[PDB]
């Protein structure tokens, strides 16, 4: 009936290709609910709290869930605006220490040892250079919680080179809807705060001299962090050195 | 809210022999084109479509498809005119971020990044409809001293740093975890606790410095 939009290799309904709808109305039902998105064709997991007012749904492709989204997004049904969001992905952790031989696929077959994994990607800059960052998202929790585990316990090599990867869990953070204006409460800190508006320092003032002193710290923190990427990079190659070192006398004594 | 960076698409491997007019055609079905750019040396050009489905149907039904004997490779290019802004108070809303940047140039969308609990992280995003008053932005607050509330803690702003995560990177001994006693084991041992230090480096600075700018808010705080 209604085109896929399946991109090469992609799996269908995935956790990217899920909704949170919220703000329904509390005499919908789970016809009404899929009526709102049989226009992005055929559901797979179907969740609604009538009494609560929100929904889930899994749309077959990320570009369906994305259709229906940029479509449905604050939409009136009955008096209020729909909340359309993709679901918090519950399952996704994210890569460090990578060597730029590990490719996208190489780093999901790796981590497909403790379960389905959904989509795995070797982060690149804007050259297109391995960053050394990448992400990987399971199909479900459980493997999840596993890998989190096991490569901090134990050192988890992906390639030659015995650098065990870091994993962390994704951070999620929300830059759709942020801190509306609406929902701060008019405090007196509020009113402190929000008395003087935006405006570029005068120079001269008390404001421009607090303000370029937090400018000056603001400037030797970086610095400073510089410094340790600097103490990092000497410390690796004298690790480096060392276990070539080792590698070669070893290679020197084997009959 | 029409024609926003939100519908702009990158179109690589082009031909050299590329016209405004093949290109435009390439996205015709798809509405009424907006701004269009083409680099033709480098084989790279650019759209604006009206709205983001039909840049999401016009995005999926060309990518990987062929002209002129070359296999297109298209892409969203959303984040131009975006900027970063940090060192925000918490009382620094979405719209008072629109308000104050807004003198720039005209904006898209601008946004406080929160976390997982709604709480302000001090990080917002400012997305300009064109390039220069994203630059314009980025100058003057570098150069002069940009206040956006009551507390003079001046606003970072520094150009969006987007990282490819939808191509990402593809194409001798297999994963696995270092074994007990093996040589590999020492070496990947000593690589956990470099990674340590690292990490106790790190939050030394963070912290030292984090005192020092507290410290500078306590006068702040004083002079009031």
């Amino acid at each position: 009936d209604i085109k896929s939009f399946l991109k090469p290799g992609e799996k269908t309904y995935t956790q990217r290709c899920r909704l949170f709808v919220g703000n329904l109305p509390t005499d919908i039902t789970e016809e009404d609910f899929k009526r709102l998105f049989e226009r992005y064709g055929e559901p797979s997991e179907v969740f609604i709290n009538r009494d609560r007012g929100f929904g889930f749904i899994r749309l077959e492709s990320r570009t369906l869930a994305e259709i229906a989204k940029a479509e449905l997004d604050g939409t009136i049904l009955k008096s209020r605006p729909l909340r359309i969001r993709f679901a918090t992905h519950g399952a996704a952790l994210t890569v460090k220490n990578l060597s730029p031989v590990v490719s996208n696929e190489l780093l999901e077959q790796a981590f497909s040892q403790f379960g389905p994994v959904e989509k795995a990607v070797v982060v690149v800059d804007d050259r297109g250079r391995a960053t050394g960052k990448g992400f990987v998202e399971f199909a479900a929790k459980p493997p999840a919680r596993k890998a989190l585990e096991r490569c901090g316990d134990g050192a988890f090599l992906l390639t030659t080179t015995p650098r065990p990867v870091i994993v962390e869990p994704m951070e999620q953070f929300d830059d759709e809807d942020g801190l509306p204006e609406k929902l701060m409460q008019k405090t007196q800190q509020y009113h402190k705060e929000r008395e003087q508006p935006p405006r570029f320092a005068q120079p001269g003032t008390f404001e421009f001299e607090y303000a370029s002193r937090w400018k000056a710290l603001d400037e030797m923190e970086k610095q400073q962090r510089e410094q340790v990427d600097r103490n990092i990079r000497e410390a690796k190659e004298k690790l480096e050195a060392e276990m070539e070192a080792a590698r070669h006398e070893h290679q020197l004594m084997l009959m | 809210k029409t024609y926003t960076q939100r519908c702009r698409l990158f179109v690589g491997n082009l031909p050299a022999d590329i016209t405004e007019d093949e290109f435009k055609r390439l996205f015709a079905k798809y509405g009424e084109p907006g701004e269009v750019f083409i680099n033709k040396g480098k084989g790279f050009g650019f759209i604006k479509l009206e709205s983001r489905a039909l840049a999401e149907i016009a995005k999926a039904e060309l990518d990987d498809t062929p002209m002129r004997g070359r296999q297109l490779r298209v892409r969203f290019a959303t984040h131009a005119a975006a900027l970063s802004v940090r060192n925000l108070s918490p009382y620094v809303s979405n719209e008072l971020l629109e308000e104050a940047f807004s003198q720039f140039g005209p904006i898209e969308r601008a946004v406080v990044i929160v976390d997982d609990r709604g709480r302000s992280t001090g990080k917002g995003i400012v997305e300009f409809a064109s390039k220069p008053a994203a630059r314009k932005a980025f100058e003057r607050c570098s150069e002069g001293v940009f206040l956006l509330t009551t507390t003079p803690r001046p606003v970072i702003v520094e150009p969006l740093e987007q990282l490819d995560d939808e191509d990402g990177l593809p194409e001798e001994t297999p994963p696995r975890f270092a074994q007990h006693g093996t040589f590999e084991y020492e070496y990947s041992q000593r690589w956990k606790s470099l990674d340590e230090m690292e990490k106790q480096q790190r939050e030394q600075v963070e912290k030292n410095m984090k005192d020092a700018k507290d410290k500078l808010e306590s006068e702040m705080e004083d002079a009031y």
